[PDB]
């Protein structure tokens, strides 16, 4: 299945998402290497990521190296998992950091484990064609940093063209807090996005945005920026109606 | 503070299966990549395989692909190396090592365990058979040593009366499978006739302790 | 990615600088293995040492020709370097470089060593040449039975290079069964070396001393 996605072709009777562009995952000149079991796959800025030989509502987790040439060397700027959670209309990736490049000391490497977000892509919903009422339930997955397994709950009031949720049952308490109501409002690409607080007892605690995807607005997908007393934690966003 | 500690290797038939334990300590195990890296009596090194910090990506040499495994578990520390289908081209000693980053293969190896010694042939246990090499009767001195010869597998201690001057050589494998390897020491002629020289043989593979004795005539 | 490490020897003094060649067909690594013990990380690239390697050590070079020069050689850094390629696919390593300790040549002192009566009941009878305390490490040991010339019998061992006065120590083998021993007489080692003006022959004859 993983090995799947870095060596076979594309089939269209793949089930969606069939694929995912990586921009913001692999940067200009850099140069991404993903490994899984014995196959492994290089990728460059604009290259797309075989999602359909993935599993759907699942994180998929591919062993990782970044790389750029400074003058006459390969630099190892980066290294740890790389994670991609797959839906229908939708995807998103993410970088489990375990070494980065010594900053000062140049070939060196220094041990430092970060948790970022990497690349939200899909068939993004046009804010003007939105469905022009009602209301819908997604329900999905959030993940962060050693943990897939907190629980994702949205709804959103098309008539209001609003939107509220939560986070569940992730291991760490102070991660699992609640989405903020805030407005649907267009991007500059006309992209529907949701842009909202964190709440956790009614009090900041972050931010998080969204856009929905899927012609029918069927899905959901983002990140939450929440802030702990240890800093920044970023938990990738995914969910789905029934 | 970083320490490696090789297990499991020993004497295997052709085509038999051992497996090596490589447990690890002064480091954070389950964030960095491991290696196996080995090398036949006598020669260079060889890198044999290497696994992710999440054991998601294994990657082979290509005279080992398919017949041996790398695996690790992050609760116990411990990188594992299941051989199968052991050929005679597999005697080595075989060195567990950790890299300096996650993803496997791609980064210097900044520490090594001590190796382990993984045989491969048909021949079986056998402890060793010693001769004196007795001085001669006619510089000044006069060299003596004990023949520790026919023995399977690596490797015999040979410790002189239990200290200085002494030479022991590298073992041979023979023509017929076996090793032998020969401890000299060169003692003044005065000294002959006038002590003991007992060499202490020890050979664990095998469970024999021999010391036989040196002396003129 | 084939490495060579030219040349395959060295030979240097204490405090003369050692120049390691390894070539390619980057990024490239340095190792060093001393007698009897586990290889460690030397530097890698560019010229990155490892924890407790000290300033001695360095690299260079780029394109194919890569280099790992120790400015003074200290006694404790001779030992056999092997360089390591690992930005690519699958990981390959050198051959190997041994720096061995500079020195004149010693000539051998050389011994001969007939068969025990213990082995000889066996059914084997075993003779050894002893060339101890020697340099350069080269020579060779021609056995010679009843005044002949020996071929296919006898296996070579040498030591390490010693740590305290830079020689070698060679010991020859002569195997052969017992009622071949028997039935010869005269047995001699004829050993071949740049100390020697000429070879020096060490004989015993079967049933004296």
């Amino acid at each position: 299945g993983l090995a799947d996605a870095l060596t076979a072709p594309l089939d269209h009777k793949d089930k969606g998402l069939q694929s995912l562009t990586l921009d913001q995952s692999v940067r200009k000149n850099e140069k991404l290497k993903l490994a899984a079991q014995g196959a492994e796959k290089t990728y460059g800025n604009g290259d797309s990521l075989n999602t359909g030989k993935l599993k759907n509502d699942k994180v998929s987790r591919f062993d990782f190296i970044r790389q750029i040439e400074v003058d006459g060397q390969l630099i190892t700027l980066e290294s740890g998992e790389f994670q991609v959670y797959k839906q229908s209309h939708s995807a998103l990736t993410a970088f489990q950091t375990e070494q980065i490049q010594d900053s000062e000391h140049s070939g060196k490497m220094v041990a430092k484990r970060q948790f970022r977000i990497g690349d939200i892509a899909g068939e993004h919903t046009s804010f003007d064609k939105l469905p022009e009422g009602g209301r819908a339930t997604y329900r999905g997955t959030a993940f962060g940093s050693d943990d897939a397994g907190g629980k994702l709950t949205y709804t959103i009031d098309f008539a209001a063209k609003q939107g509220n949720g939560k986070i569940e049952h992730l291991k760490s308490p102070e991660l699992n807090v609640d989405l903020a109501a805030a407005d649907i409002k267009p991007d500059g690409k006309r992209h529907a996005v949701i842009s909202g607080s964190v709440l956790y007892n009614q009090a900041e605690k972050g931010s998080y945005s969204l856009g929905i995807f899927g012609g029918k607005a069927q899905e959901v997908a983002g990140s939450a920026e929440v802030k702990t007393v240890n800093g920044i934690r970023h938990i990738g966003l995914a969910a789905k109606q029934l | 503070q970083v320490q490696l500690v090789e297990s499991g290797g020993g004497l295997v038939q052709p085509g038999g299966s051992l497996r090596l334990s490589c447990v690890t300590s002064g480091f954070t195990f389950r964030s960095y990549a491991m290696t196996w890296v080995r090398q036949a009596p006598g020669k260079g090194l060889e890198w044999v395989s290497s696994i992710s910090h999440s054991g998601g990506s294994t990657k082979y040499a290509d005279s080992v692909k398919g017949r041996l495994t790398i695996s690790r578990d992050d609760s116990m520390d411990t990188l594992y190396l299941q051989m199968n289908s052991l050929r005679a081209e597999d005697t080595a000693i075989y060195y567990c090592a950790k890299d300096q980053i996650s993803y496997p293969a791609a980064s210097p190896l900044d520490y090594w365990g001590r190796g382990t010694l993984v045989t491969v042939s048909s021949a079986s246990t056998k402890g060793p058979s010693v001769f004196p090499l007795a001085p001669s009767s006619k510089g000044g001195t006069a060299a003596l040593g004990c023949l520790v010869k026919d023995y399977f597998p690596e490797p015999v201690t040979v410790s002189w009366n239990s200290t200085s001057g002494v030479h022991t050589f590298p073992a041979v494998l023979q023509s017929s499978g076996l090793y032998s390897l020969s401890s000299v020491v060169t003692v003044p002629s005065s000294s002959l006739g006038t002590q003991t020289y007992i060499c202490n043989v020890n050979h664990k593979p095998s469970n024999t302790k021999v010391d036989k004795k040196v002396e003129p005539k | 990615i084939v490495l060579t490490q030219s040349p395959g020897t060295l030979s240097l003094s204490p405090g003369e600088r050692a120049t390691l060649s390894c070539r390619a067909s980057f990024s490239l690594a340095w190792y060093q293995q001393k007698p009897g013990q586990a290889p460690r990380l030397l530097i890698y690239a560019p010229s990155n040492r490892a924890t407790g390697i000290a300033d001695r050590f360095s690299g260079s070079g780029s394109g194919t020709d890569f280099t790992l020069t120790i400015s003074r050689l200290e006694p404790e850094d001779f030992a056999v370097y092997y360089c390591q390629q690992y930005g690519s696919s699958p990981i390959t390593f050198g051959q190997g470089t041994r720096l061995e300790i500079k020195r004149t040549v010693a000539a051998p002192s050389v011994f001969i060593f007939p068969p025990s009566d213990e082995q000889l009941k066996s059914g084997t009878a075993s003779v050894v040449c002893l060339l101890n305390n020697f340099y350069p490490r080269e020579a060779k040991v021609q056995w010679k039975v009843d005044n002949a010339l020996q071929s296919g019998n006898s296996q070579e061992s040498v030591t390490e290079q010693d740590s305290k006065d830079s020689t070698y120590s060679l010991s020859s083998t002569l195997t052969l069964s017992k009622a071949d021993y028997e039935k010869h007489k005269l047995y001699a080692c004829e050993v071949t070396h740049q100390g020697l003006s000429s070879p020096v022959t060490k004989s015993f004859n079967r049933g004296e001393c």
